[PDB]
RNA sequence: GGCGUCUGGGGGGAACGCGGGGAAGUGAAACAUCUCAGUACCCGUAGGAAGAGAAAACAAAAUGUGAUUCCGUGAGUAGUGG
RNA sequence: GAGCCCGGUACGUGAAAACCCGACGUCUGUCUUGAUGGUGUUCCCGAGUAGCAGCGGGCCCGUGGAAUCUGCUGUGAAUCUGCCGGGACCACCCGGUAAGCCUGAAUACUUCCCAGUGACCGAUAGCGGAUUAGUACCGUGAGGGAAUGGUGAAAAGUACCCCGGGAGGGGAGUGAAAGAGUACCUGAAACCGUGCGCUUACAAUCCGUCAGAGCCCUCGACGUGUCGUGGGGUGAUGGCGUGCCUUUUGAAGAAUGAGCCUGCGAGUCAGGGACAUGUCGCGAGGUUAACCCGGGUGGGGUAGCCGCAGCGAAAGCGAGUCUGAAUA
């Protein structure tokens, strides 16, 4: 049998030119009338996962 | 390829068996209470030879501190002369004169006697 | 001259297993596991946090789609051109793959990295900006199909 | 290139014939070849071996007695693994051995084992084993006496020499094999191997092209 | 409808086929959508195999394939999903 | 422990009859009262079908923008500038000609029969069943469902005498062996005795351990018995000393489990799976899957997969790329 991907996490992360793991920040897709553009600026873009979760991803994205 | 495990595991049994001969009652017929015993026959082995050192040490006291109270001194000044004389005679066969040939033992009681300070209660 | 008896694997290959739960002299009673649990008995789903919302749950989706119809060429750069043909000539796409430089059913694409010294008159089915003018300014001819 | 003198049944020298360099005198290598070996043996291992689990045995789907009141031991059938009679647990299943094994690390163990007969001059090539089309062992034992006098031997034999290869199979050490199906394992095992001389070419040139 | 007369059925069988009906424990760390599963079981039926089969088919501008069935890949991907 | 003793094997030979495969004919049907190529119009090309609507099923697709396939209820067309498909739909282009029916080979299986194979089990294993086996036995019934292999080369299975009611035994015999006597190969442990050596009836003992008097046995040297780089068995007496496993902050624990012995009883397997780490082959390349040819483990098999260029949602650009009005 082969090993099915996890279908959540491969929706939300990506792999890079080296190997990287990236993600994309929360808090940006509603009730941000009060949240200023500093608050929205810093919240957009892929970041680096942290390499506390880098184990755990690394396993739902390849099995 | 199925294993039967009699010869692998008879090996061990034989070996505690044996080696529990001479136990009173079950201790000596059943591999399960037998092996009970060699864990606290070994354990208390092992216990006892670092024990034994300092037992014997003890017995070999008594008998110079019994011939020394003979020849009228007491065991701690007996060592504290003999330390002082120079005499370096351990406690084993010093018990073993005081017991066999009274005559050198009086003369190191001698020895002892004449290296102690003049008052052995002096702040010196 | 050497037998079967002679035949000895490399030194590091082979490695003896680690028997589980074969008394306790050296795995025992618990094979590793510890005291009692969950972990104890079965075993934890990978994807599991304790309740609170996983890591893959708790994260924005990421943005897009794939554009199913993406037409993704196959590269290769001048300078690899260069280090594979040092006397010049015609090079196909045949040619590439015979030198193995892509693969065989691909759609090549030509891209200008390295340094172009050769008269050659490549054909691939497109050229970046900089691989017309390293190809032609070696006095070279870019044909595409 | 070693220089193989052949021989012929009458003890008459016909010619010689070429090994080439390429294919008889690569430098053994014996890890190589000790994981070639070892996975012609798993192939050849059939895997029939089986027991039943607890599933499979026959019976015991009733709760034998209460979970409570009863005092004994809390049982869920009479199968279980550790009654007698009981399923087996970790049991043996039907598997198959063979593993998959490169082909140039397959081909490359078959010249290093030719290779070191050569360089010892085990090998030997032969026009024919015995006079056609009439079998007879007596003169094929004599024969590879005369060439050889150790205990184990391997002929290679073109799959038409018939003559050839059923008179030397009597024999309690010789062992023939078809030059196409030249395999690691046969050319270890033995102390010689006496060519054929239309199979050794046979073998040369399915190569060397 | 009643007669008389000729030919047929009826029941059994371990697996495999085809067409119907069709759960629950379980996983979801609860659960109803969902999964388990069109699985277990039941029904009607043949055969030595059955079913499918000779384009109201794919395809994508190539002057391409050309009945069905069965393996390997495509691929745990495109997608779908409280 | 047999190639040369037997059954056989290699290799050949054998069918009255029945059945099965072929093959050649009787026989059956069809074309020849027939074909080939040309021109311009009317008729035909599968009907309560297609299509549409309501409610469902199923397709990667959980009704979603929901195509194609299909069930039930209504509504209900055209016959070729016709009709249906090219993921709502519309136009153009392309493919096909539904509502009629048969079709072998490639494919799945083994109740049964024949010949084989095993880095499979060897009597608590392997089928539940090596023996009365789905038998005995349990249940009204559906159903549940066991235990028991081995004397010896041959039975030569102990004639005859003695004790005894018999069972059983002792002589005598067969036997290589009766430490093989139909309770029979080998014959362990728990458990049960008999004989001998040491010790024990003023004594508080997780039953041992370290010292250790006496008695008994043994191996040497030296005399009557006496020592020794000695070995064994018992142990009077002194010192020390709170079972094993689980599970606990903590158990000798008055927390749990074990009456004893012998058998049996728990990290295994599948997948070109995922990650990591050794070792081996080739190396900017590595490798085949299915399948085909070989009584084999060998040879072929380029379809695919991984590496070889990245960025971007994507169009795209490319040693750059995205954001951005920006070389910011």
């Amino acid at each position: 049998p082969k090993a099915k991907t996890h279908s959540g996490a491969s929706k939300r992360f990506r792999r890079t030119g080296t190997g990287k793991i990236v993600r994309q920040k929360a808090n940006r897709r509603h009730l941000l009338e009060h949240k200023p553009t500093k608050r929205t600026r810093r919240l957009d873009g892929r970041t680096t996962v942290s390499a506390a979760d880098n184990s755990r991803i690394n396993k739902l994205l390849n099995g | 390829a199925r294993v039967k495990r009699a010869l692998n595991a008879q090996k061990k049994r034989r070996t505690v068996l044996k080696a529990s001969k001479g136990y009173r009652g079950q201790r000596s017929r059943l591999y399960r209470k037998a092996k009970e015993q060699q864990l606290h026959s070994l354990t208390y082995a092992y216990r006892d030879r670092r024990a034994r050192k300092g037992e014997f040490r003890k017995l070999w006291i008594s008998r110079i501190n019994a011939a020394a109270r003979a020849n009228d001194i007491t065991y701690n000044r007996l060592i504290q002369g003999l330390k002082a004389a120079g005499v370096e005679v351990d406690r084993k066969n010093l018990a073993e004169l005081a017991v066999s040939d009274p005559a050198a033992f009086t003369a190191l009681v001698d020895v002892a006697r004449a290296a102690l300070p003049e008052d052995v209660n002096a702040p010196s | 001259v050497i037998k079967l008896h002679d035949l000895k694997p490399a030194p590091g290959e082979k490695k003896a297993k680690t028997r589980v739960g074969r008394g306790e002299g050296s795995k025992g009673k618990t094979a590793g596991r510890g005291t009692k649990g969950t972990k104890a008995r079965k075993n934890v789903p990978v994807m599991f946090e304790g309740g609170q919302m996983p890591i893959h749950m708790r994260l924005p989706k990421l943005k897009g789609f794939k554009n199913r119809f993406r037409t993704e060429y196959q590269v290769v750069n001048v300078g690899d051109i260069n280090k594979a043909f040092p006397q010049g000539g015609t090079v196909g796409v045949d040619e590439l793959v015979a030198k193995g430089l892509v693969r065989k059913n691909s759609l090549v694409k030509v891209l200008g990295d390295g340094k172009l010294t050769v008269k050659v008159d490549v054909t691939a089915n497109k050229f970046s900006g900089s691989a017309r003018e390293a190809i032609t300014a070696a006095g070279g001819s870019a044909t595409e199909l | 290139t070693l220089k193989v003198d052949v021989k012929t049944p009458a003890g008459k020298t016909d010619g010689s014939v070429e090994l080439p360099a390429e294919l008889f005198d690569v430098e053994p290598n014996i890890a190589l070849m000790h994981q070639v070996v070892t996975a012609q043996l798993a192939a050849k291992r059939q895997g029939t071996h089986s027991t039943k689990t607890r599933g499979e045995v026959s019976g015991g789907g009733k709760k034998p007695y209460r979970q409570k009141g009863t005092g004994r031991a809390r049982q869920g059938s009479t199968r279980a693994p550790q009654f007698t009679g009981g399923g087996t647990v970790h049991g043996p299943k039907p598997r198959d051995y063979s593993q998959r094994t490169p082909k140039k690390m397959i081909a490359a163990a078959l010249r290093g084992a030719l290779s070191d007969r050569a360089r010892n001059d085990r090998i030997h090539a032969v026009t024919e084993l015995v006079e056609g089309q009439t079998p007879s062992t007596k003169s094929a034992k004599t024969f590879l006496g005369t060439l050889t006098e150790n205990k184990k031997v391997l002929v290679v034999i073109g799959r038409t020499d018939e003559v050839g290869a059923k008179s030397v199979r009597n024999l309690p050490g010789v062992h023939v094999i078809s030059p196409d199906q030249l395999n690691t394992y046969d050319v270890l095992n033995a102390d010689d191997v006496v060519f054929s001389v239309e199979a050794l070419n046979a073998y040369i040139s399915a190569n060397s092209k």
